[PDB]
RNA sequence: AUGAAAUGGGAAGAAAUGGGCUACAUUUUCUUAUAAAAGAACAUUACUAUACCCUUUAUGAAACUAAAGGACUAAGGAGGAUUUAGU
């Protein structure tokens, strides 16, 4: 890297700034004014303020980006929101009035509430004992486990999809399938699981 | 390992002059260059005559000098002049230099067809940097 | 005496393509077009080969002017890299330094 | 859109072509013309615009009627008199003399619409088309030229003042159109010299970007129809941020809204 | 003569293996733009050969070389054990 150990990662939140000075918790106040003599890390190119960002999402672009190609990634994520949206709206309009309220039609808390339905509370990890390799269970972290979710979907729609059907018909058809807890992103999620109970008491072998 | 102009190691009793103790590393950062030429700048030509003529002169101030030459000499050209600066012992008696420069300056001058000029500067023995 | 028999062979071919140079010029020109008869740039065709193979500038190799190496060479100096890095690395060479970037 | 509509709903007749870079590319079917050998037909481009030039029009084309004689085959031709229905029908039916159809009913329009039958508006949208270059390219695989085409040079007549009884509206659309720059969008840069010459004197109506009252109007629609789902749209922040981001550019307001 | 010079040759696999290039496509194919956007293509020859072959051009004395087109199509449907690189 060619920032230095002693630089600080950017606090990019515009509320956190301009909130009153006695709004602000000691512990806060106190890293504020450690941090009027530090050096600061320059902020990414895609990191702003906008009301609009969400991390989670653009983590899941970053995850389907191919050789750096961001624009098309972006694209990719941006009409597949669309096609979610389109397709809650044409539900919403052929539906009763008593249907169209569960009806949701947000596409960022159907992303959200989706991926979160594919998590994963306990992975495996592969070991070699005595010559043979045999998976324990893992209780995996809050990083694993979000990693495991998105890791899944781009995989399903990239390579379990016809030929001739598009990445933004397939993920916004997955996303609103793993959203109603149907798809099989969660089906992947319920065989991780009960393999575990598989191998319930082979988590003796772990040593890390 | 690198075995490139560095003089190696021993056990503290080898003499070498500044010239030697630096390894190729340190040309342009600690020793300069023996020749001066315009020819390696940018956009010029005739490098190739120039770095021969320097080899030759270097093994012919050697053999008439021999035994009489405490460093490397430096050559510096300017415009069509080529001046030689040797640091030379002080072994050989002083007319015999006189000689020496008289022959090698005209001896050089018909032989590249420009004006040769010997600067001997005479050290009593070679200067020692440093015991490796 | 030069440094090998290679060397010897190729300064030759050196001589005889200067010698032959405005020759096979005037006669490849009438070659190298489209508004002369073909059937004299069919007897041209043959001058040209009738002269002297060592005539042909084709046939000239860049060898190290000190060690007569083939290949490894470096046109602006013409010496190969073996005796180049030997007067680089001693400070002969104005202006060459080693590359630290 | 807004002028066809207008028009439309005055009982005028509508001949209005969508895009006219769609006659300039991807052709996949391309015959030569019998009226004049050295032009081409484009059979599946004329029969798709004569199915919708019939739909608009369709309660015109019992009234104007043919005055002269067309030979569509040995065994088939238009009695001078009848419905102006039928060269359309025919064109339809059989895709060969679809390119010819047009032909006609363009010249029929054109002659007719002074004797003060009908109006005619004549709609064009991407004209900037006709006067270009074209990306099709003959058995020689040579590439050919718009004045070659039947199409483009039936057209060409249609768009010029040396008739009356109608008015004529032109679009230029740089999206579409081939071998010119992404930031063209000037008269001249995209009709070139011998589009602006045709179509001289003319009179060009800026189209701009929305003003304060239109953004806030767009805006306010979205948020109407509940396309702006995201929580923090609705905000003073969320509808600064899109005006920067659109700069009040219609298009790219629909594109980021559509995502949001 | 184990020295010097001239002329003509220094072949062949397709067999094993190392490395690389390209493709197997839809986050793709072609066209204009320029990587924005649009119009077409999208499985039997669609994706797809920098092979063989056929023309033209460049260098040269010599094309056996390279490039650019043209046809012609084969195999390829994301690669077992295993293994390389990247903070
Ligand atoms: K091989
Ligand atoms: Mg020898
Ligand atoms: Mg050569
Ligand atoms: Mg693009
Ligand atoms: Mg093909
Ligand atoms: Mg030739």
């Amino acid at each position: 890297s060619r920032y230095a150990p002693e630089f600080r990662e950017p606090l990019i939140d515009k509320e956190y700034y301009r909130k009153p000075v006695a709004e602000l918790t000691e512990e806060e106040k106190y890293d504020q004014e450690l941090k009027k003599t530090q050096f600061i890390k320059a902020a990414a190119a895609t990191e702003t303020s906008s009301v609009f960002a969400d991390p989670v999402i653009s983590k899941f672009t970053n995850m389907m980006m191919k050789g750096g190609n961001k624009v098309l990634a972006r694209s990719l994520m941006a009409q597949t929101l669309e096609a979610v949206k389109r397709k809650q709206f044409e539900k919403y309009r052929a539906a009763s009035a008593e249907e169209q309220a569960t009806i949701e039609r947000n596409p960022y808390r159907i992303f959200h509430e989706a991926l979160k339905n594919c998590e994963p509370v306990i992975g495996l990890v592969p070991i070699l004992k005595g010559g043979h390799f045999y998976q324990v269970p893992v209780p995996l972290a809050d990083r694993r486990r979000r990693f495991l979710a998105m890791k899944w979907m781009i995989t399903e729609c990239r390579e379990n999809k016809p030929r001739r059907t598009l990445m933004p018909e397939k993920l916004s058809h997955e996303l609103l399938e793993a959203f109603h807890n149907r798809g099989p992103v969660i089906k992947r999620k319920h065989n991780m699981h009960k393999m575990a109970e598989a191998n319930r008491a082979l988590a003796h072998y772990r040593w890390w | 390992k690198n075995r490139a102009a560095r003089v190696r190691v021993a056990k503290g009793n080898k003499p070498v002059s500044y010239e030697e103790a630096h390894a190729p590393h340190y040309i342009a950062h600690r020793k300069g260059w023996l020749s001066l030429h315009t020819g390696n700048l940018d956009g010029e030509d005739h490098a190739a005559e120039r770095t021969l003529e320097d080899v030759f002169l270097r093994k012919f101030m050697m053999g008439t000098f021999p035994g009489c030459l405490a460093d490397q000499i430096v050559l510096k050209r300017r415009a069509n002049q080529v001046d030689i600066c040797a640091l030379v012992l002080r072994q050989l008696p002083a007319h015999k230099f006189y000689f020496l420069v008289g022959y090698s300056e005209t001896l050089l001058s018909h032989f590249y067809k420009c004006p040769v000029r010997l600067h001997l500067q005479t050290v009593p023995s070679k200067v020692v940097y440093k015991y490796i | 005496y030069y440094v090998d028999w290679r060397m010897l062979r190729d300064l030759k071919r050196r001589k005889m393509a200067y010698e032959y140079a405005d020759e096979r010029l005037r006669i490849n020109s009438l070659r190298k077009n489209t508004i002369l008869p073909k059937d004299l740039q069919e007897m041209a065709g043959d001058e040209i080969a009738a002269l002297p193979r060592d005539s042909c500038p084709v046939r000239i190799r860049n060898r190290c002017v000190m060690t007569s190496r083939p290949r490894g060479v470096k046109r602006r100096w013409r010496l190969s890299r073996i005796v180049f890095r030997h007067l680089a690395d001693h400070g002969l060479l104005s202006g060459v330094q080693r590359a630290i970037w | 859109c807004h002028a066809v509509h207008f028009c439309a709903r005055h009982d005028w007749l509508i001949l209005h072509i969508p895009d006219a870079h769609l006659w300039v590319k991807n052709c996949r079917e391309l015959l030569q013309s019998t009226h004049n050998k050295q032009r081409f037909d484009q059979p599946l481009e004329a029969s798709t615009w004569l199915k919708n030039f019939k739909t608009t029009n369709e309660r015109f084309l019992s009234q104007i009627k043919v005055q002269e004689k067309y030979v569509w085959n040995k065994r088939e031709s238009t009695e001078k008199g009848s419905p102006l229905g039928e060269v359309v029908e025919q064109g339809l039916t059989r895709v060969r003399n679809a390119t010819d159809a047009v032909g006609v009913v363009l010249k029929e329009l054109k002659a007719q619409s002074a004797l003060g039958l009908f109006h005619l508006l004549v709609a064009v949208d991407g004209v900037n088309a006709l006067w270009g270059r074209t990306t099709l390219k003959k058995e020689d695989r040579t590439l050919i030229a718009p004045e070659e085409l039947s199409l483009v040079h039936n057209l060409r007549k249609m768009v010029k003042n040396d008739w009356h009884g109608g008015a004529i509206v032109l679009s230029l659309s740089q999206t579409g159109s081939l071998f010119k720059s992404r930031t063209a969008y000037l008269p001249h840069e995209l009709l070139g010299k011998e589009g602006f010459n045709a179509l001289e004197p003319f009179l060009p109506i800026l189209i701009p970007n929305y003003n304060p009252k239109e953004f806030e109007s767009s805006f306010q629609y979205y948020l109407e129809n509940n396309w702006l789902q995201h929580e923090k749209a609705s905000t003073e922040e969320g509808r600064k941020e899109l005006r920067f981001l659109s700069n009040c550019n219609p298009e790219q307001l629909e594109r980021l809204c559509a995502s949001l």
